[PDB]
RNA sequence: UGUACAACGGGGUAUUGUAAGCAGUAGAGUAGCCUUGUUGUUACGAUCUGCUGAGAUUAAGCCUUUGUUGUCUGAUUUG
RNA sequence: AUGUUACCGCAAUAGUAAUUGAACUUAGUACGAGAGGAACAGUUCAUUCGGAUAAUUGGUUUUUGCGGCUGUGCAUUGCCGCGAAGCUACCAUCCGCUGGAUUAUGGCUGAACGCCUCUAAGUCAGAAUCCAUGCUAGAACGCGGUGAU
């Protein structure tokens, strides 16, 4: 079972990273020990800018996808079906294609625009002389 | 029709294992004589299930539920909650709680109508106890004490509490229930009495070292014999 | 986590605060070291603050809570926020009858009576 | 024992497995060279341990195998002096690493090796043919001459290495025929080890006291990893299409192209380095040697730092894109 | 005189945590200017935001290299 | 050093062979009126020893790797944030409870002597004793096979 980082949201696995438990039964799994001392020094991931609570908070990438639709913990089981079995096989494979075609696409429209304001800011360096 | 049970040199019954009118949930550690002797119980008629739960062997006080649903906390691993869809037929709901504590069996005590809880339980797990199990769920203490499950044992047919329950608050609580109340010792002066045995509709499974006395008692409020 | 004179907290509702281990039952003897407690371990403790009837009086107590990481056997390290052990009886039945806090897994699994009266696990 | 350095690098096999003549003709041991260590999630199948049907992290050694070629045999005759070799006979095509090994000067030597017996080829065979059906009828036992291919591995030494082994199937006189076929042919350890199969390493353990002789018995195989894979880390349960590589490879040694063996536990000596991996002494049948393991996820990540991903597709799946 | 070696270069993996510099109305406020404001705006303004998981290291005992470039030799001993 | 050289080996010989405990089951049975309660096997961990090992956990030396601090030429690794690599550690992991013949000693059944007895027949345990097996080293003046000259 994978987990994500309580610091970095990225996928624990066993052997990998430290898991911190509280009065109130509450697991904090962090991926490694950079993570676990940011969070014994009541850090904000916030304001680390290179962990993902700041690049989602920021617009980065992209955050909410409809291939996000797919991937969610589910507590009530589902009976043994080996025929869906591979068909999520094929789903996650296409729904992660998809997805990072959408995130490149979608930093493919953050460079266009520096052209625009290079252009209009390169018209202030020409025409005021 | 009541009888005694040993497992792995412990007179504890509702620790390792959770007994349901439809089903019954058995540990896989240590000895299959636990298991053979449901087996020589139950049989053909209700399914039991070799479990872990998050890799215990203890399962009786990490969930509850009634002949229509299962509850399993979070710390449940999908690949013992797959075998358990796999395992208990349509009839039998299961579901992951998300909440603080994981213990079940000490929090919520049930029956097919009437559930007690833990008073101080989030709002959630009170709702999905009523979803599921399609029970009437009320906050109650018996006798002051926060775990209902082990201190208090439910079937249909009625119900044992520990001996320190008042019978002003036996009454309090089986007008809840609508089923009687008895004080009672298990396991020879143990007062936990759900975890020191279990009991559904036709079947009540204890400890080597309940007594006599304690097996009438139960005997007579569960109706072991017709 | 706990060497022999470690503070711990008390997790039941007996009346206790704090437990202090004056021994470690069923370790080993080598010398200089120090007899080490951990998540499910029944140790000598003493209370030092709370009721005067449980203080001056040692009893067996079993640790619940350890704050020092372990390796479990599956993949993971992990701690409690806090040191804490539970008082009973050498018999392993407890004297609380609620106890508070998050219990380790592994006692739960070690002692039948203190999942029986435990609240929460892990 | 008096704390002496190891003669060779490469150790000695000082007793192989007993002579069962009525299985097929099959080798008894194997040199490979130790890549590194991981972590390997299974489950634990043992009644009678709480940790029955419980997930297991455990530390694997992976030591890579190059598939291994035969190009003598050696019979030894009794004498009541002992083992004595009566001859040894070689293929007629060697490898130059195999004539390299026995230069010192290779770079500048004119690689006069074994050109003479390359004309015993030339002939029919009748030199040859005689000792082969000498040691058809002498020399009770049969060792063959194996070596690695050595330029299939990350190792800069180009000189491969050589090795005897005792061969524990029937019929001297079929075993030194199944050797003539077998020259200048592959043997992959998949004929000769497999799964769960119980082994003993031997091998010179690291210099700093150390560079010691040391077997270490009782290891169970969990891996018998094919070359052409390119599912080597992959289980049924880890459904990802990856090596057994790790990220960034195996520190200071390279990769696995080839096949492999991951066995349990631990082993002495170091990465780079030439190991015996012989089978067992005797059938253990312990429980902890008759155990059918199944695994469930290979660790792969770095061990050049803190690794966090398993394949360079998920580190861009979830790092996104990049400004690079 | 070769899948040869080596100096570079490249790619991979990991480390640290947004480089320098550009822009601002973002900036607690102080003066300044009138068009005395229903964000009127111009100067100082620790800092903040976008360019930017950016920038820096990376084998000295990590891995790989269809790219470049140079290289290949003397002294002693034996039948 | 034994014409040389190189590899693969053999073995005269030297040493070396893991301590202690409890968890299921055999079991709530044999047994015992009960009280209570076995053991040989078959599984599971622990202690201790020995040998390895860095996947991970942790410690540690050389870091002058990245970022940052405090100054007056300096701080005995100036400090700190986050980290390598190596060494090391039941602080982390793996593997190793090798088999027979025996001495003293403790016994059984059992006559010789109608009681009696470890002995006369036979036999159980038990020393660092002896052998086997495995491991480590290899006669530097032990040996063999094989290459080219
Ligand atoms: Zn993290």
């Amino acid at each position: 079972r994978i987990y994500q980082c309580h610091f970095c949201s990225s996928p624990c696995y066993p052997g990998h990273g430290i898991m911190f438990v509280r009065n109130d039964a509450k697991e904090f799994r962090f991926c490694r020990s950079k993570c676990h001392k940011a969070f014994k020094q009541r850090r904000n991931p916030r304001k680390l800018k290179w962990t993902k609570a700041f690049r989602k908070a920021a617009g980065k990438e992209l955050a909410v996808d409809s291939t996000l639709t797919f991937a969610q913990r589910r507590n009530v089981p589902v009976r043994y079906n080996r025929e869906l079995v591979a068909t999520t096989l094929k789903a996650m494979a296409r729904i992660e294609e998809i997805r990072q075609k959408r995130e490149r696409a979608f930093y493919k429209n953050r460079m266009r625009g520096n052209k625009e304001k290079d252009f209009l800011r390169d018209k202030k360096l020409v025409e005021s002389n | 029709m009541a009888t005694r049970t040993q497992f792995e040199n412990s007179n504890e019954i509702g620790v390792f294992s959770k007994l349901t009118n439809t089903y019954c949930l058995v540990a896989v550690g240590g000895s299959e004589n636990f298991y053979s002797a449901f087996e020589a119980e139950l049989g053909d008629a209700i399914p039991i299930v070799h479990t872990t739960i998050a890799g215990t062997r203890i399962i009786g006080r990490m969930t509850a539920g009634n002949r229509r649903g299962l509850l399993v906390p979070t710390q449940t691993t999908d690949q013992e909650l797959q075998h358990l869809r796999n395992s208990l037929p349509d009839s039998v709901k299961i579901q992951r709680v998300e909440e603080r504590l994981s213990a079940l069996g000490n929090v919520i005590c049930c029956n097919d109508y009437v559930a007690l809880v833990h008073p101080d339980i989030d709002r959630e797990t009170e709702e999905l106890i009523s979803d599921v199990l399609g029970v009437e769920v009320f906050r109650q203490t018996i006798s002051g004490n926060i775990l209902v499950g082990s201190y208090c044992s439910l079937s249909n047919q009625g119900g044992l509490v520990h001996p320190q329950t008042s019978v002003q608050d036996q009454e309090e609580l089986s007008s809840l229930l609508q089923v009687p109340l008895v004080a009672g010792t298990v396991n020879r002066g143990s007062s936990v009495v759900g975890a020191g045995m279990v009991v559904n509709d036709y079947l009540a499974v204890t400890g080597l070292d309940t007594t006599a006395p304690e097996l009438s008692v139960i005997e007579s409020i569960f109706r072991l014999q017709d | 986590g706990l060497p022999v004179g470690a503070i711990m907290n008390c997790a039941d509702n007996s009346g206790a605060r704090n437990l202090y281990i004056i021994a470690v039952k069923g370790s080993g003897s080598r010398l200089n070291r120090l007899p080490a407690a951990s998540l499910g371990d029944m140790v000598m403790a003493t209370v030092k603050k709370g009721k005067p009837e449980l203080r001056k009086k040692v009893m067996p107590a079993i640790v619940v809570r350890q704050a020092k990481s372990w390796r479990r056997r599956d993949g993971v390290f992990l701690y409690f926020e806090d040191n804490a052990g539970v008082i009973a009886n050498p018999k392993g039945e407890m004297k609380g009858s609620a106890i508070t806090g998050p219990v380790g897994k592994e006692c739960a699994d070690l002692w039948p009576r203190v999942a029986s009266n435990s609240g929460v696990v892990v | 024992l008096p704390r002496k350095r190891a003669a060779s690098i490469r150790a000695r096999v000082k007793a192989f497995p007993k002579d069962d003549r009525s299985k097929p003709v099959a080798l008894t041991s194997f040199l490979g060279y130790k890549a590194g260590m991981t972590t390997i999630v299974r489950d634990l199948d043992r009644p009678g341990s709480k940790f029955h049907k419980r997930e297991v992290v455990e530390a694997v050694t992976v030591v890579d195998t190059p598939p291994v070629v035969v190009v003598g045999v050696v019979g030894y005759v009794e004498t009541p002096r002992g083992l004595r070799s009566l001859t040894t006979v070689w293929a007629e095509h060697l490898s130059d690493e195999v004539k390299r090994r026995f230069y010192k000067n290779w770079y500048k030597s004119k690689k006069k090796a074994f050109t003479k017996y390359s004309a015993k080829y030339a002939q029919d065979g009748a030199g040859i043919e005689r000792e082969l059906a000498r040691i058809k009828k002498y020399a009770s036992v049969v060792r063959v001459l194996v070596h690695t291919q050595i330029r299939k591995t990350p190792l800069a030494q180009k000189k491969a290495h050589l090795a005897e082994i005792q061969l524990n199937g029937g019929s001297i006189s079929e075993k030194v025929d199944w050797a003539r076929e077998h020259f200048e042919k592959t043997v992959a350890v998949d004929s000769v080890f497999e799964q769960n199969e119980m082994i003993d390493a031997i091998a010179v353990t690291k210099g700093h006291r150390g560079y010691h002789s040391r077997t270490s018995i009782n290891h169970k195989i969990y891996r018998v990893g094919k070359g052409d894979d390119e599912a080597n880390g992959a289980t049924s349960f880890d459904r990802t299409k990856k090596t057994i590589t790790p990220m960034g490879g195996f520190v200071h040694y390279g990769e696995i192209k080839n096949d492999f063996i991951m066995v349990k536990g631990c082993i002495p000596g170091n990465r780079k380095r030439i190991v015996t991996l012989r089978k067992s002494l005797y059938t253990n049948t312990s429980r902890k040697a008759l155990e059918e393991v199944s695994l469930k996820w290979i660790d792969t990540a770095s061990k050049f730092g803190k690794g966090r991903f398993q394949t360079p597709a998920e580190k861009h799946a979830f790092m996104g894109t990049l400004k690079k």
